[PDB]
RNA sequence: GCGAUAACGAACGAGACCUUAACCUACUAAAUAGUGCUGCUAGCAUUUGCUGGUAUAGUCACUUCUUAGAGGGACUAUCGAUUUCAAGUCGAUGGAAGUUUGAGGCAAUAACAGGUCUGUGAUGCCCUUAGACGUUCUGGGCCGCACGCGCGCUACACUGACGGAGCCAGCGAGUAUAAGCCUUGGCCGAGAGGUCUGGGAAAUCUUGUGAAACUCCGUCGUGCUGGGGAUAGAGCAUUGUAAUUGUUGCUCUUCAACGAGGAAUUCCUAGUAAGCGCAAGUCAUCAGCUUGCGUUGAUUACGUCCCUGCCCUUUGUACACACCG
């Protein structure tokens, strides 16, 4: 048995909530204890610059977002068993980190 | 009339709010009559308060102030003049302390005398101005129930407020002067000698 | 103001004249109906489309509509 | 530059005091300044004695504004 | 680290791939309208709904001039720009 | 927009 | 000797700038005597606005 | 007085005797070219 | 509660070569006094166990004798250093807090020292101009 | 357990979290009676849920409320909110359903407030302005 | 009935601790108490001298009983108040450390805190029973 | 949009759309959120109660508040008036929401001698190219002061200043062998600040960012006064290689105009205006500035073409580089 903590982040949650719902899966079928996903709350990287190259005309700005999705799912299972999960789940959107 | 008995003790006082909702818990609506028949539906009594401070939803449609109580629309028009915009506090503290001035002199219910200044402010007809792009004219027209009280409690509170102006009567005794005289109708308060103004003025354009 | 556009006044008025014997004068029955008789692309507009074909239904009956 | 209220209190004040504040409707720190020619920090300290000598009945409390009437 | 290279499935679909295509057209010296109308068909050919070409620029006079060079249907406000 | 003048 | 006048219709908006309002004002007492008065503030049907003087029409403000 | 420091100390402002002046306002067909340089119809035919 | 009392009252007063009202508090009539502010004269009237409750007529000849030795002598009576005007003296280096007359004997002899050396800051002075890098394009029209 | 019902009122961003049980007529601020809530001119906000159906109604139940959020004056008015509303809930769950319909006549006829949270919230701040209508004063 | 900290209102508890802990006479008051101002955003020392210290240190002792190991620095943003900035606008500005850091060390030894775990300053075993006291005994009259 | 109709039926733009805010005791879970219970534990009355602390093993429960994904919900719904009985509008009732539900993002056909080659290893041409107009080093300037003007910040006091006490937000950002990030807690220091440890690459720590107005109790008492805080002197620290022409911060002292502002003129219709602060950007340091955020929170219309700009129709034209003709 080991306590383990997998952290899921990306800027979008379509391919996100894909990968957390197919490790909950894998979770499931195998009797393994979960908890989680726990939807972190998002941030959103904003960047309000001046829309002129120059410095002529109507002040206006620009306001651009990165929003940035957290999900944290928790496991009682051995190392062996979750890493391939891990393998079974991988998106090039969503980066995955295990920690014990 | 029975004292009810809680955990939390309530005051002897405030239980005997259960009976009646009044003013600060001192001021009684029952027997307050506006006396004039044009602006009964303007000014707003058959709903006590405790305390004139609602925070509701009055400029959302046009006629909706008309059902925000009266006192509440005399103590938003006290909050003026840039340094006391938002201080809703402080004015309702102005108008608590006015109305126990009001009531230690001549001794009527306060919220009456508010009531009659209120009445005995509003100019009756106002001349507007017909002036053809530029040149001066006027022309005598009447004024509706709603601007007539309305325009009552601007000119009340800005009279008061200018007789606090540097000067060391406080505001809520210089409100308190102002609504008791205009009460009476005397010439000497401020918003008498306005509201006779517009009406002379009104009298020499029809 | 709240003048309906021409994409929900003849999208609605279609439906009359294609599915009048199953519709009705409740906009609840008929926001579930023209959801499946139509393939709206986003909820606002169903219920647009179906607060509008709802009125015209109520308008039908009381006499004959002009242009359905 | 005309207001020059009295600050110190002599004998021909104090007594006109005792004699005169009773005889009013209301009473207030303005009051006791505007009639009286008496300063407002004189005001203050003379209300507070003369709720203690019965001849003032406190209407209400409050730091910025105290309404007082007779006590008879 | 592994490169791949994938060609494009739909040339008339893909509007760096027409822009380039153009650029190596532009800079062979053949005329404008011969070269928009070159892509302006193609994009059309593959079975796109709309296409729209714009060059800007000054060619053989000394005041600049801009022409756009459009075609079928074209959506400009709001989301489905973003998606089509 | 001036023309360096050289002194040493 | 004033005269209380409720009004019965709000005709339109009248004057230069639109801020004084025809109406049609019915008398308190004598039901009758139905007249066309100008209003400057906000007026909605059944106001029993009065009038400090009677016997005088209204027409459109310049 | 060589030295920049020295004569400073010595030197009065003599700045509110004398008046301001009274206008200071210094900071125009935009539409007609100024370039000379007309371009012909042959040109514009044989780029556009 | 309200006292009176006759012919104690003294309606001007006169300390350090200055006019003192007397219907004053003690600790705001004392800022008459240049060299002497709210912060200062609140100390003193504290080191010179005099209540801040009394007008300066109220006061005795023994405590404004009490009161000008203190202001006078202030790091004897535990005043501390930082909180004096003129600390770090230039010339005999000891911590100062000059008063009413010497107050601008020395904020002149300030001013020549600083002439006398022809620094900048001391020219802009002798110009009657802003020393402290103000700007004067705009502001400077009194 | 017991007869306990969890509500919340809310102002403008105050939010006030009410835990409603069965027991004597216990009726907490943050742990504090609310004979002292300050600011002590708008008690009679807290005071009004009270005295409006009378304070035998709060015989059988105790109130302990949690606020946090919001201003001094958005606190109060989430208080009282959550009080209306928690012994209008306690009433549907352990009382017969007409008494509530009783309760909720009375404070509704009141103040709309009591029941239902105020949906006004901040208008965002635009750029080219101090404020969300307000613009930066022209010159010519 | 238990009357507590929270049972009495703010305002007169302070005015009984405060003088209470004044007649009690064992807190230690430091010697420029009549000398600084409590912050600098202040313009003024204390209008009551003799007494200030007291009150403050009754404000830091009940505000200490209502929460958990509230440190020092805590303290002086709670104190400190809008600064006079002459023509630029008001700011924040914390009170001065020593005063409130002199206030927990002469309640420590008193015997009414203690240093907490992870920091701060928890309320003693003592100081619940000497503050809950002083409540009982404020609102009998 | 209704309608009138030599037009009929359409496309772009508007609207739809997307993001955000408001509702959900209805789903899905949460030791990086909260709560009730339960252990253990404290104080006060002893009534079994009331406030707390503790519990990453009490190896509890739950999702109401908190977070976010899947949805639901509003479409002017129902009912009265008016209307060409049409599009609609105005009133009520219900509702979380009935102003396009609030706010934005995107945004047509052509075009302007609009602004930028001082953002670009974006650029044509002209000029310069070794005593350089390239690049770098040192010092100064961009701040310079008889003046006119604009965007703003403080104020002219008592609806206030101080002095104590009460004590409530939201949007965010945060590092490693650096070249040093956010920095609690303890200890010194009147302060500013210094010093020793620890936490945080973050819903975990800074941080409940205990913000300011605000509220209570006192002093002041209409006085250029305890309003206002320029100007200036002396001193103490911080950043930086370097503070002089004061970077900035703190202490004492100095106590200026200003006592509500002419002709004119700006912004604004509801959580809006106005106050009131806070964060992020610039940033070694410096915010009277912007970009946002929240606290307190109104007066007055909910109308018109009277002024002003733009749009449309008719009309005149010797204009079409289009009246700068």
């Amino acid at each position: 048995i080991h306590k383990i903590r997998i952290t899921l982040t990306s800027t979008k949650v379509k391919q996100l909530e894909n990968v957390s719902a197919n490790i909950i899966r894998n979770a499931a079928q195998y009797n393994i204890v979960k908890k989680g996903p726990v939807r972190m709350p998002t941030k959103v990287l904003k960047i309000t610059t001046r829309k002129t190259p120059n410095g002529e005309g109507s002040k206006t700005w620009d306001a651009y977002e990165m929003r940035i999705h957290k999900r944290v799912i928790d496991l009682q299972a051995p190392a062996s068993t979750v890493k391939r999960i891990t393998q079974i789940t991988i998106e090039p959107g969503v980066d995955v980190e295990v920690t014990i | 009339l029975q004292v009810v008995e809680l955990a939390t003790t309530i005051p002897l006082d405030v239980q005997e709010a259960q009976r009646e909702v009044k003013l600060f818990n001192k001021w009684s609506f029952e027997d307050v009559e506006v006396k004039d028949v044009s602006l009964v539906d303007y000014i707003q009594i058959r709903n006590p308060v405790f305390v004139s401070h609602t925070a509701g939803k009055y400029a959302s449609k046009r006629f909706r102030k008309a059902q925000c109580p009266i006192v509440e629309r005399l103590t938003n028009s006290l909050m003026m003049n840039g340094r006391n915009n938002g201080k809703k506090l402080k004015a309702v503290r102005i108008v608590k302390h006015a109305l126990e001035i009001i009531h230690v002199l001549t001794e009527q219910n306060p919220i009456q005398v508010v009531v009659d200044a209120i009445v005995n402010s509003g100019a009756r007809e106002d001349s507007t101005r017909i002036g053809s792009s530029g040149t001066v004219r006027r022309q005598a027209v009447d004024v509706s129930p709603l601007r007539r009280v309305n325009q009552a409690i601007a000119l009340l509170t800005i009279g008061a407020r200018e007789a606090s102006f540097r000067n060391i009567k406080t505001i809520a005794e210089c409100l308190a002067e102002e609504l008791i005289n205009a009460a009476k109708g005397s010439s000497t308060s401020y918003a008498i000698k306005k509201k006779d103004e517009l009406e002379r003025v009104a009298k020499s354009n029809r | 103001g709240r003048v309906r556009t021409k994409t929900v006044k003849r999208a609605s008025k279609v439906l009359i004249e294609r599915f009048y014997p199953k519709l009705t004068l409740d906009f609840e029955t008929n926001k579930r109906l023209t959801s499946e008789i139509a393939v709206i692309q986003s909820k606002r507009l169903r219920n647009k489309i179906a607060g509008y074909t709802t009125h015209l239904m109520k308008r039908i009956q009381k006499g004959p509509v002009r242009g359905i | 530059d005309k207001a020059q209220h009295i600050v110190i209190l002599d004998q021909e004040k104090y007594d006109r005091i005792l004699k005169d504040v009773p005889t009013y409707k209301y009473v207030s720190v303005s009051v006791l300044v505007d009639r009286l020619k008496i300063g407002g920090s004189l005001a203050r300290v003379a209300l507070r004695q003369l709720e203690e000598d019965g001849i003032i009945t406190p209407v209400l409390k409050h730091s910025k504004q105290a309404i007082y009437t007779r006590a008879q | 680290i592994a490169i791949y290279a994938e060609r494009v499935e739909e040339r008339g679909l893909s509007a760096a791939v027409q822009a380039e295509a153009l650029k190596a057209k532009l800079l062979s010296g053949l005329p404008i309208r011969r070269a928009a109308y070159g892509v302006l068909r193609f994009a059309m050919g593959a079975g796109a709904k709309g296409v729209e070409v714009v060059i800007s620029g000054k060619l053989r006079a000394a005041r600049a001039k801009s022409q756009k060079y459009a075609d079928g249907f074209m959506i400009h406000s709001g989301q489905p720009t973003r998606d089509f | 927009r001036k023309k360096k003048v050289y002194t040493t | 000797p004033v005269t209380l006048a409720k009004v019965i219709k709000v005709l339109g908006r009248t004057g230069s700038r639109g801020g004084v309002t025809q109406v049609r004002v019915e008398f308190l007492e004598d039901a009758s005597r139905t007249i066309v008065r100008n209003v400057k503030g906000p007026v909605r049907e059944n106001d029993i606005l009065c009038l400090m003087e009677s016997e005088r029409e209204a027409r459109r403000l310049r | 007085k060589s030295p920049t420091g020295n004569e400073a100390a010595l030197k009065n402002k003599n700045f509110n005797k004398d008046v301001a002046p009274p206008q200071s306002t210094a900071t125009p067909f935009d539409r007609h070219s100024r370039t000379g340089k007309t371009d012909s119809k042959k040109k514009l035919q044989q780029g556009w | 509660l309200v006292v009176q009392e006759q012919g104690s009252f003294q309606h001007i007063l006169r300390l350090l070569n200055t006019n003192i009202d007397g219907r004053i508090k003690i600790m705001y009539a004392l800022t008459k006094i240049r060299g002497v502010g709210r912060r200062y004269a609140n100390l003193v009237c504290k080191k010179a166990d005099v209540e801040l409750t009394k007008r300066a007529g109220e006061l005795t000849q023994e405590e404004l004798e009490r009161i000008v030795t203190i202001m006078q002598n202030p790091t004897n009576y535990k005043i501390p250093a930082w909180f004096l005007n003129r600390q770090k003296d230039q010339v005999d280096g000891k911590d100062y807090h000059v008063l009413a007359n010497n107050l601008e004997s020395k904020l002149r002899d300030d001013l020549e020292r600083l002439k006398k050396i022809r620094s900048h800051r001391g020219i802009r002075h002798f110009w009657g101009l802003k020393v402290r890098g103000q700007h004067t394009k705009t502001t400077s029209r009194g | 357990s017991t007869q306990s019902v969890q509500t919340f009122g809310k102002k403008k961003t105050a939010t006030a979290v009410a835990h409603v049980k069965a027991g004597k007529g216990l009726i907490k601020i943050n742990g504090s009676p609310i004979t002292l809530v300050q600011p002590e001119i708008l008690r009679f906000k807290v005071y009004e849920p009270l005295t409006l159906v009378g304070l035998d109604k709060f015989q059988g139940i105790d109130i302990r409320v949690k606020v946090t959020g919001g201003g001094h004056v958005s606190q109060v008015y989430a208080i009282r909110q959550a009080i209306a509303k928690g012994l209008v809930a306690y009433h549907q769950k352990y009382v017969d359903e007409a008494s509530k319909n009783e309760l909720k006549k009375i404070f509704a006829s009141y103040d709309k407030t009591l029941l239902v949270a105020d949906s006004r919230r901040m208008e965002p701040k635009k750029f080219g302005g101090r404020g969300a209508r307000a613009r930066f004063q022209k010159s010519y | 009935p238990g009357v507590s900290v929270r049972d009495v209102p703010a305002q007169d508890f302070i005015n009984a601790y405060a003088q209470f802990l004044q007649r009690q006479g064992k807190l230690e008051v430091p010697g420029y108490v009549d000398i600084v101002k409590t912050s600098a955003g202040n313009d003024l020392p204390p209008q009551e001298a003799e007494t200030w210290f007291y009150k403050r240190a009754a404000s830091i002792a009940r505000h200490i009983y209502l929460r958990k190991q509230v440190g020092v620095g805590a303290l002086n943003k709670l104190y400190g108040g809008a600064k006079n900035r002459g023509f630029r606008p008001h700011k924040h500005v914390d009170a001065s450390g020593s005063i409130n850091r002199k206030c927990v060390q002469a309640l420590q030894k008193i015997g009414v805190l203690e240093i907490s775990p992870k920091g701060g300053r928890r309320i003693s075993e003592n100081g619940q029973r000497d503050l809950d006291r002083i409540a009982a005994q404020t609102l009998e009259e």
